[PDB]
RNA sequence: UUUGCUCCACACAAUAUAGAUGGAUACGAAUAAGGCGUCCUUGUGGCGUCGCUGAACCAUAGCAGGCUAGCAACGGUGCACUUGGCGGAAAGGCCUUGGGUGCUUGCUGGCGAAUUGCAAUGUCAUUUUGCGUGGGGAUAAAUCAUUUGUAUACGACUUAGAUGUACAACGGGGUAUUGUAAGCAGUAGAGUAGCCUUGGUUACGAUCUGCUGAGAUUAAGCCUUUGUUGUCUGAUUUGU
RNA sequence: GCGUUGGAUUGUUCACCCACUAAUAGGGAACGUGAGCUGGGUUUAGACCGUCGUGAGACAGGUUAGUUUUACCCUACUGAU
RNA sequence: GUGAACAGCCUCUAGUUGAUAGAAUAAUGUAGAUAAGGGAAGUCGGCAAAAUAGAUCCGUAACUUCGGGAUAAGGAUUGGCUCUAAGGGUCGCGAUCAACUU
RNA sequence: CGUGGAGGUCAGUGACGAAGCCUAGACCGUAAGGUCGGGUCGAACGGCCUCUAGUGCAGAUCUUGGUGGUAGUAGCAAAUAUUCAAAUGAGAACUUUGAAGACUGAAGUGGGGAAAGGUUCCACGUCAACAGCAGUUGGACGUGGGUUAGUCGAUCCUAAGA
RNA sequence: GAAAUUGUUGAAAGGGAAGGGCAUUUGAUCAGA
C-alpha cells in the first residue's frame, strides 16, 4: 500500500453514473475515476493523462463509456511539499473491447 | 359558517403522530390473554420479509360464487430460521405497571447475537458477557438464585430471542434480539421452559401451523418528507392555484388563533409501526425441504424463490412463513409475527387453505418460467449452452 | 492515561441546607358499631371490661452528661461480630440465635464543674464535592472519518470494517430487457447496364436468407459467486 | 359515534329541476377560510344602451373590458435533531 | 445541407466557451413531459392543455355585395430501392452538349 | 435646580494636571441636582452677588449622523457546458498555453459603422479598492505609447425650416 | 475619544419574555466611629 505499483482496472462507468444528469455525466465520470483510483491505490492524489480525459470525453457529455479500462500507477513524487508523497497516475489502456477484463498487476511498467 | 357540503376527514388521527418510528424493529405492544393450561410456547416470532409471490388455490366458501372455484391471491415470503433463546425476563406487576425484576442470559452468546451490543464491533475487545459468563463456574449459584427470583416473582415471563441472520442472505450480520412472552401456565414451568431451552433453537412451525390467523408487526417503508396530498390524501387543489396545488388550502379558521392537531400538515411519511391483524398463514415451508414450493397438485420439485431469486433479497434457505396478502414494511425488514390477540371464528378464519400452485416465475421482469428446466424445455437449445 | 478508574476506612479542606433539636409509636373491618380479656357447646356465641381522644404510650436524672467505690439482679440498653428466617408494591427493611465488649439512674456513696463573668443558636445535625494516607477491586467504549440504503432535506436512522463462511473492485453464472449484432456468405432480390462460349458471366441493387432468440445491456436500491486483484490500527472524546 | 352526494341554469348566497342515496338535517368558527386560491360578480379609470338631465353628468338599471403584492421573523402546527 | 424558404435543425469561416461553485436529489415550487377507463361530469367560462397541421390527388354546403365563403366540411396518399416515359441547347435527320421537374 | 454668554468679587482652581469622559466606589438634597475618591486626559475652568438668553427633550411617520436585531438569513438558479494536463504564482474552478467536449450557425455570440462615450485602444508594471465567488486576470490601478489624407468626411449646396 | 452596537475576560441568574415596588436572606463591596 505504500509501494510503487502498476495494475490494469476496469471500472463500470455505467453504474457509477446511473440516472446521472446529461450535463453532467462526462465530469462525474472524472471525479468517479479519481475516487476510484483512490480506492484501490489509497492516493487521494490522483491525477488522470489527458489522453484519458479525451476518452472519457470521446462521445461528448453524456456520451460516456460503460466500461473503461485504466492503468493505475501509485507512484511516488518529491516535490515543494510532501502532501501525500504516493499519487496515482490513470491512463487508458486502449483495447478493443473493455469487457471481460480482470484487475492485473503489469509488473513491467 | 358551515363547510358547505360534508365529506369525511382526510386520515386517521389515531394513527398520529406521522413520525419515524424509535426503532427499526416495531415493538409488540400487546401479546395473547396467557392461558395458563396449555403447553409453554412462544407466542410471537422474529422473521424478515424476503418478498412476494401469487399462489392459486380452490376456495372453500359455501354461498360464495367462487365457491369450489380457484382463486389467485397474492402472497407474502416471510424468512423464519429458527430463533435462539438466550435469556428470561420476569416481570412483576406493580400499582404503576409491569416491571421487570431480572433478566437471567444464557452462558455462551454467539458473535451474532453480541454484535447488537455494540455500534463498534470490529474495533471492540468484545468484552460484552465475559464476566457474566462466569456466573456459571461451578453450579451456576448465582443464575439459579436469579431463575428462582423469577419463579418466586414475575407474574409474566418472556424469553429473550435473536434471529439469526447469518443464515439469511442480509448482508446485516447483528442479529435481532427481542422478548417474546411465554404462554403456557407455572410461571414456574415458563422458566423451565426457558432455561432448557437457552442457547438452543425454536423453530417457526413450533409456534405457528397451517391456516392460523397471525399479526404482522413491522415499521413501514419510510419515504421521508411527504407533502399533504399524498401523506394524507387531501384533494389536490385547481391547475389555476397560484403558490402550489399540492396543499390543504385552509388550514384553519381565524378562531382558534392556532392551527389545529387535526389539519394535515407535510411531514414524514412512512417508516411508521404498524401491527397489522388477521393475516392467514398459507405455509409453514422448511428450509430443509427441497421442493418448498411444490404442492400435491403440482408436484414441481421447485423451492418458494422464485427464478433469479427474491427480488432486492436473496434465496429463502431456512423455513419460512408465507401469509396471505401483504404486511407493513418493505422486503429485508425484521417482522414479528404473533398470534392472534382473540379467537376468530368467522368461515374466513377457520377456512383449512390448500395451495394448488405457488408462482416462481422471475419477478425481476415478466416472468415465463416457473423453472430453468421449465425455460429450457419451451426455449429449446441455444448457443452458450442448453 | 505524562499514574488513570472504582469501593471501603480515616483525616483534612470546602459545599450547602424549603429548615433535626427525645421517638413517623405499623392489624383489618365496622361506625344503627367496635377494641381488649376470658370461657365454652368455636359462633353473626356467652360473660366481663374500655372508649367520652395522643391531655396517650414509650423515653426522660449524670462535665451536651466526666472520673471513681460498692449493693442488688441476671434485667434493660449501645456497639461491632454472629445463627437462621421472612420481606419485590418503591423489597433495601423486619424478626431471630449465640457469645464478646461498654453503659446502666434499680439502690447507696466519694471526687469534678466556677471567671461563658446577669442573656446572646452560643456551634453537638446531614448534603454533596475535593484532596491525602492505607487497604480492596476491574483492565472499555462511544463519536468523527470511511461504508451500507431497509434511511434520509441537514441532522437523524440502519448496516459494514483490525485477517475472515470479512469487505470491496472486476470477472463468471443466473435473472431480466430488447429483438436477431458486426463480419462473412448466398444457384435469394424488382430490375438496369455491360460481355460472349446468346445460356450463362460481370457491375450496381432497397431488401431477403444463413451463421443468429443472436448481439447489446443487466444494479446503479436484482440474485449468486471454490475465479482475479486489493483493503483492513486515521482523528476526537467519555469515569460512578 | 357516524355519514349527509353527482349534476342542468345562475357570478351568485338563495332558488329551481334532473338523479342517485340509508340520508341527501340545520347551523357556527371575524356572516371560518384572498401573504390559501380564484376573480365570474361587486367595486376606480375605457366603452355601449335605456330612462333622467339644457349640460357637465346620474341610475341598489342592463352590458363589455379591466395588474389579486411580501413571510426568511415570532408563535401555532407538521415533521426533524 | 435539409427544406418553398433570410423558418426550424446540423455544419464550414470567424468568434465564444462568459454567466459563483461543490455535494445531495425531501416537501412545495418554476419550466418541460406522460398517463388505464371515462371524455368538460371540472370551471363563471374548455382557462390550460390536447387534437389538427407540410405536400399531392379527390371532394367541398348554407349564404353571398357573385369578388367570396374555401384549406369550408370530408376522404386518400407520402419511405427506400430498381426502373419507365415526357419535358432542352448548339452545330451540320445526324453529331455533340446540358439541368431540374413531372 | 441646571446651561451658553455679561458686570462685580473670591488678589478662587490649574501642566505638581483645567475642561471633558468612564467609574453595581463615598457623601449631601424630597427633588431638579450638588460634592468627593479612582481611572483616562491634556489647557483651561469654577464658587458667590447680579445681568442676559438661540437656556434643559423620549416622543413630533421630528432633522443629521451613527448603530442594531432580522442574519451569516433571503439569496448569488434565464441565455445547453464543461473537462484533463502543463506553465505562472504565496495562493488557480475562474490567468496563459496545449488537448478535448460544446455553442453562436452568416436575420451570428462573425466582420464594420451611425448616434453616444472619450482613451475604454496598445504596451509595460501591477492587485488595496472595483469585477455581488475568485483572480496571478480585466473595460480596474500606475506609468507611458498611439489617431499621419489634394482624392475618405467635414468644409460647399440647398430641403423642411432658422 | 461618549452612547447605540460589539469581542474577550470575570461575576451572577435563567421551566412560555425581561424590566419594576416593599421587605428581608445570601454573596460581593463600602463609608462613618
Ligand atoms: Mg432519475
Ligand atoms: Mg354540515
Ligand atoms: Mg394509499
Ligand atoms: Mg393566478
Ligand atoms: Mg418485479
Ligand atoms: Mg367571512
Ligand atoms: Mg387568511
Ligand atoms: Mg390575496
Ligand atoms: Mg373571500
Ligand atoms: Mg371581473
Ligand atoms: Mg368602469
Ligand atoms: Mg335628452
Ligand atoms: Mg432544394
Ligand atoms: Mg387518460
Ligand atoms: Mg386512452
Ligand atoms: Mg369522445
Ligand atoms: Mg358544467
Ligand atoms: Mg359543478
Ligand atoms: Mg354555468
Ligand atoms: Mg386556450
Ligand atoms: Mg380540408
Ligand atoms: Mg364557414
Ligand atoms: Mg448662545
Ligand atoms: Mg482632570
Ligand atoms: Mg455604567
Ligand atoms: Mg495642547
Ligand atoms: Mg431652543
Ligand atoms: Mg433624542
Ligand atoms: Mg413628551
Ligand atoms: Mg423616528
Ligand atoms: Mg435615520
Ligand atoms: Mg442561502
Ligand atoms: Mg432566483
Ligand atoms: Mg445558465
Ligand atoms: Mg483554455
Ligand atoms: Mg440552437
Ligand atoms: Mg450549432
Ligand atoms: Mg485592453
Ligand atoms: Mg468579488
Ligand atoms: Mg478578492
Ligand atoms: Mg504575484
Ligand atoms: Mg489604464
Ligand atoms: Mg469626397
Ligand atoms: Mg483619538
Ligand atoms: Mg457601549
Amino acid at each position: 500500500l505504500k509501494d510503487v505499483v502498476t495494475r490494469e482496472y476496469t471500472i463500470n462507468l455505467h453504474k457509477r453514473l446511473h440516472g446521472v444528469s446529461f450535463k453532467k455525466r462526462a465530469p462525474r465520470a472524472v471525479k468517479e475515476i479519481k475516487k476510484f483510483a483512490k480506492l484501490h491505490m489509497g492516493t487521494d492524489d490522483v491525477r488522470l493523462a489527458p489522453e484519458l480525459n479525451q476518452a472519457i470525453w470521446k462521445r461528448g457529455v453524456k456520451g460516456v463509456e460503460y466500461r473503461l479500462r485504466l492503468r493505475i500507477s501509485r507512484k511516488r513524487n518529491e516535490e515543494e511539499d510532501a502532501k501525500n508523497p504516493l499519487f496515482s497516475y490513470v491512463e487508458p489502456v486502449l483495447v478493443a473491447s473493455a469487457k471481460g477484463l480482470q484487475t492485473v498487476v503489469v509488473e513491467e511498467d | 359558517s358551515h363547510r358547505k357540503y360534508e365529506a369525511p376527514r382526510h386520515g386517521h388521527l389515531g394513527f398520529l403522530p406521522r413520525k419515524r418510528a424509535a426503532s427499526i424493529r416495531a415493538r409488540v405492544k400487546a401479546f395473547p390473554k396467557d392461558d395458563r393450561s396449555k403447553p409453554v410456547a412462544l407466542t410471537s416470532f422474529l422473521g424478515y420479509k424476503a418478498g412476494m409471490t401469487t399462489i392459486v388455490r380452490d376456495l372453500d366458501r359455501p354461498g360464495s360464487k367462487f365457491h369450489k372455484r380457484e382463486v389467485v391471491e397474492a402472497v407474502t415470503v416471510v424468512d423464519t430460521p429458527p430463533v435462539v433463546v438466550v435469556g428470561v425476563v420476569g416481570y412483576v406487576e406493580t400499582p404503576r405497571g409491569l416491571r421487570s425484576l431480572t433478566t437471567v442470559w444464557a452462558e455462551h452468546l454467539s458473535d451474532e447475537v453480541k454484535r447488537r451490543f455494540y455500534k463498534n464491533w470490529y474495533k471492540s475487545k468484545k468484552k460484552a458477557f465475559t464476566k457474566y459468563s462466569a456466573k456459571y463456574a461451578q453450579d451456576g449459584a448465582g443464575i439459579e438464585r436469579e431463575l428462582a427470583r423469577i419463579k418466586k416473582y414475575a407474574s409474566v415471563v418472556r424469553v429473550l430471542v435473536h434471529t439469526q441472520i447469518r443464515k439469511t442472505p442480509l448482508a446485516q450480520k447483528k442479529a435481532h434480539l427481542a422478548e417474546i412472552q411465554l404462554n403456557g401456565g407455572s410461571i414456574s414451568e415458563k422458566v423451565d421452559w426457558a432455561r432448557e431451552h437457552f442457547e438452543k433453537t425454536v423453530a417457526v412451525d413450533s409456534v405457528f401451523e397451517q391456516n392460523e390467523m397471525i399479526d404482522a408487526i413491522a415499521v413501514t417503508k419510510g419515504h421521508g418528507f411527504e407533502g399533504v396530498t399524498h401523506r394524507w390524501g387531501t384533494k389536490k387543489l385547481p391547475r389555476k392555484t397560484h403558490r402550489g396545488l399540492r396543499k390543504v388550502a385552509c388550514i384553519g379558521a381565524w378562531h382558534p388563533a392556532h392551527v389545529m392537531w387535526s389539519v394535515a400538515r407535510a411531514g414524514q411519511r412512512g417508516y411508521h409501526s404498524r401491527t397489522s391483524i388477521n393475516h392467514k398463514i398459507y405455509r409453514v415451508g422448511k428450509g430443509d425441504d427441497e421442493a418448498n414450493g411444490a404442492t400435491s397438485f403440482d408436484r414441481t420439485k421447485k423451492t418458494i424463490t422464485p427464478m433469479g431469486g427474491f427480488v432486492h433479497y436473496g434465496e429463502i434457505k431456512n423455513d419460512f412463513i408465507m401469509v396471505k396478502g401483504c404486511i407493513p414494511g418493505n422486503r429485508k425488514r425484521i417482522v414479528t409475527l404473533r398470534k392472534s390477540l382473540y379467537t376468530n371464528t368467522s368461515r374466513k378464519a377457520l377456512e383449512e387453505v390448500s395451495l394448488k400452485w405457488i408462482d416462481t416465475a422471475s419477478k425481476f421482469g415478466k416472468g415465463r418460467f416457473q423453472t430453468p428446466a421449465e425455460k429450457h424445455a419451451f426455449m429449446g437449445t441455444l448457443k452458450k449452452d442448453l
